[PDB]
């Protein structure tokens, strides 16, 4: 799973971020070895809806405000 | 600076005119609603359709930026639509403010309720004439009598004092609220 | 012609890059890369600083700090992960200090 | 040397930015001015918990410096599990 | 005390009667403060001769007032109503506290009319010289030959493109 | 007469807390117990301590995880606990893992 | 008022009410016994939801444990043991 997403990645070499994927995507992987902390791991990009306000970028009411 | 420099031609260049030989017209994203909010004929303030009504002769953009200008306080509402008016500064404290329940200047009565901490009842925040220090247990009917027995007691001097004194509290009583 | 750019004196800005914008291209790089974000010789310093207290004649080799380092880091990022859901929970984004106290409350730290 | 006794003085003084790539990092968009000052001591309390299992065992060994494996030690057993740095 | 509610209202009864009341005569006891900062019209309003000539005025005087505003504008920051800025040359800089993060440094910006006044030197070449160039105040000039368009004018007036004419030829 | 809304929580929430009892009734959890355990290992016996014990630990981690979506809700401005309290509070307590 | 109205069931268990036997005043004082003032409508099929999860999660290292000892019966010894690992260590069940 570490090579798929070094593949993804383009580097073929498993980078210590690319351990760090395939770790976190899948659950049974992630209950197992869950409570670690991968060392120069990235974290996964898990963004809220919230942060991305859209809505023509202007204002609830009516016309750009 | 387009927006204020190709789009001046706008203000250059309006069928309707503004900021001429006498106040004929307003100027332009100022001083525009002052003469409305200044001829108000109404409480709480005004609303947006209002102002759209009045403004016949962007809008919330143009509130916030008289607001960080420094010309209009308003008041909060959800009923009230709009609640819109500048700055008339009758009265800033406005602390009492009524509904159907508040305090008289709430100094006096504080002044009265001061005799009360400082001797035996120390009551909550309840506040009431002199005779009550000496019989906390009063009633209606019986509890006003006395009072105007020891005014027919005291003197004319006393009664023209008393008739002077709180003309000040009349004359305060129409600054917080304005009006009646 | 001239101005409406990235010059701007006592000139209405075009509105542009809003707040958000700035931390959405923020989040996407940060969270593509793999680094320490506090620097070293300061940390180097705060576990110098608070270990001398608990004892003396104490040191650290270069792995220990940074193995403490990464950690750290992780436990903050960690953190910064379940007060960011409080914030939306309370309809807001702008992670206040009420979520902290509500986020280390439920584990059994504070 | 030995000139420093008493622990009064902080040289604790995280960068701001720093913070704001931290929380950045973990999806926050606006940081509060009193966030930076708790930040520092979630860290410091954090760091002050994980030494003392550190200290302790290296107390144990009768040791000088403090090594990774030690610090694995003290991480495993709060919970807080790192690798590469012992084993 | 009494002396706050009782004694010190006697002798000022007259000088408050002739001061403010329904008739909006004046404005009100802790409202002067808001009169000076609206009739500046500067960087900030000096602390004591702008007050005074602002409130010049017939109001409670003798009555210790020159105290009483000190203990007045002693009442009125608790609520954001007014705020500082410093200054090398200005006794005072009392202005309205309002949503200019008000600790901001000065800026420029200015609004008047002065070609206004201008169109009666067009007039000297074309119909006559009678100002003698003195009148160049607002409320001066103001002695007829001073208009600027036809009757529409007075009613919400247009700047009268091409449309305004074909309109009269109407 | 008649209890207002809010009233008779107070009193049950001083009275819940000095007591000790088990408040999940009896009969259905041994079913439930069995049932759960049943796909699992067909031939099973259970005895009375082990449901016992399964009791106590359901109750108090469900008790434990009330008192957190409490201190969820008042994060928010609201007295009600909705299910945005208890999805948050497993997931901050490392229960959704 | 007479006979069932409406609503009436008189038919226990068969294959049903293993689950649905925490009724909703069940779940109030669960509530009321960590504390709390008001609760949604909702939390009361999320409350059953929650508590099977747990139930299942400690009675699969349970029957696992019982397995291994080649019995039948599962004791409170088994149980505690599945709490003990995830870290809701229960006392008083020792023996």
């Amino acid at each position: 799973l570490a090579g798929n997403a070094a593949r993804d990645n383009k580097k073929t070499r498993i980078i210590p971020r690319h351990l760090q994927l395939a770790v976190r995507n899948d659950e049974e992987l992630n209950k197992l070895l869950g409570r670690v902390t991968i060392a120069q791991g990235g974290v996964l990009p898990n963004i809220q809806s919230v942060l991305l306000p859209k809505k023509t970028e202007s204002s609830k009411s009516a016309k750009s405000k | 600076m387009t927006e204020s420099l190709v789009l001046s031609p706008a203000p250059a260049k309006p069928k309707r005119v503004k900021a001429s030989r006498r106040s004929a017209s307003h100027p332009t994203y100022s001083e525009m609603i002052a003469a409305a909010i200044r001829a108000e004929k109404s409480r709480g303030g005004s609303s947006r359709q209002s102002i759209q009504k009045y403004i016949k002769s962007q809008i919330k953009l143009s509130i916030r930026r008289l607001l960080a200008a420094g010309v209009l306080k308003q008041t909060k509402g959800v009923g009230a639509s709009g609640s819109f008016r500048l700055a008339k500064s009758d009265k800033a404290k406005r602390s009492p403010g009524k509904k159907k329940k508040a305090v008289r200047r709430s100094t006096s009565p504080k002044k009265a309720a001061r005799p009360r901490k400082a001797r035996s009842p120390a009551k909550k925040p309840k506040a009431t004439a002199r005779k009550a220090r000496k019989k906390s247990r009063a009633s209606p009917k019986k509890a006003k009598k006395p009072k105007t027995v020891k005014a027919k007691s005291r003197k004319a001097s006393k009664a023209k004092k008393v008739k002077r004194s709180k003309p000040r509290a009349k004359s305060g009583a129409r600054k917080s609220p304005k009006k009646k | 012609a001239r101005k409406s750019a990235p010059a701007t004196g006592g000139v209405k800005k075009p509105h542009r890059y809003r707040p958000g914008t700035v931390a959405l291209r923020e989040i996407r790089r940060y969270q593509k890369s793999t680094e320490l974000l506090i620097r070293k010789l300061p940390f180097q310093r705060l576990v110098r600083e608070i270990a001398q207290d608990f004892k003396t004649d104490l040191r650290f080799q270069s792995s220990a700090v940074m193995a403490l380092q990464e950690a750290s880091e992780a436990y903050l990022v960690a953190l910064f992960e379940d007060t960011n859901l409080c914030a939306i929970h309370a309809k807001r984004v702008t992670i206040m200090p009420k979520d902290i106290q509500l986020a280390r409350r439920i584990r059994g730290e504070r | 040397k030995r000139h420093r006794k008493v622990l009064r003085d902080n040289i604790q003084g995280i960068t701001k930015p720093a913070i704001r790539r931290l929380a950045r990092r973990g999806g926050v968009k606006r940081i509060s001015g009193l966030i930076y000052e708790e930040t520092r001591g979630v860290l410091k309390v954090f760091l002050e918990n994980v030494i003392r299992d550190a200290v302790t065992y290296t107390e144990h060994a009768k040791r000088k410096t403090v090594t990774a494996m030690d610090v694995v030690y003290a991480l495993k057993r709060q919970g807080r599990t790192l690798y590469g740095f012992g084993g």
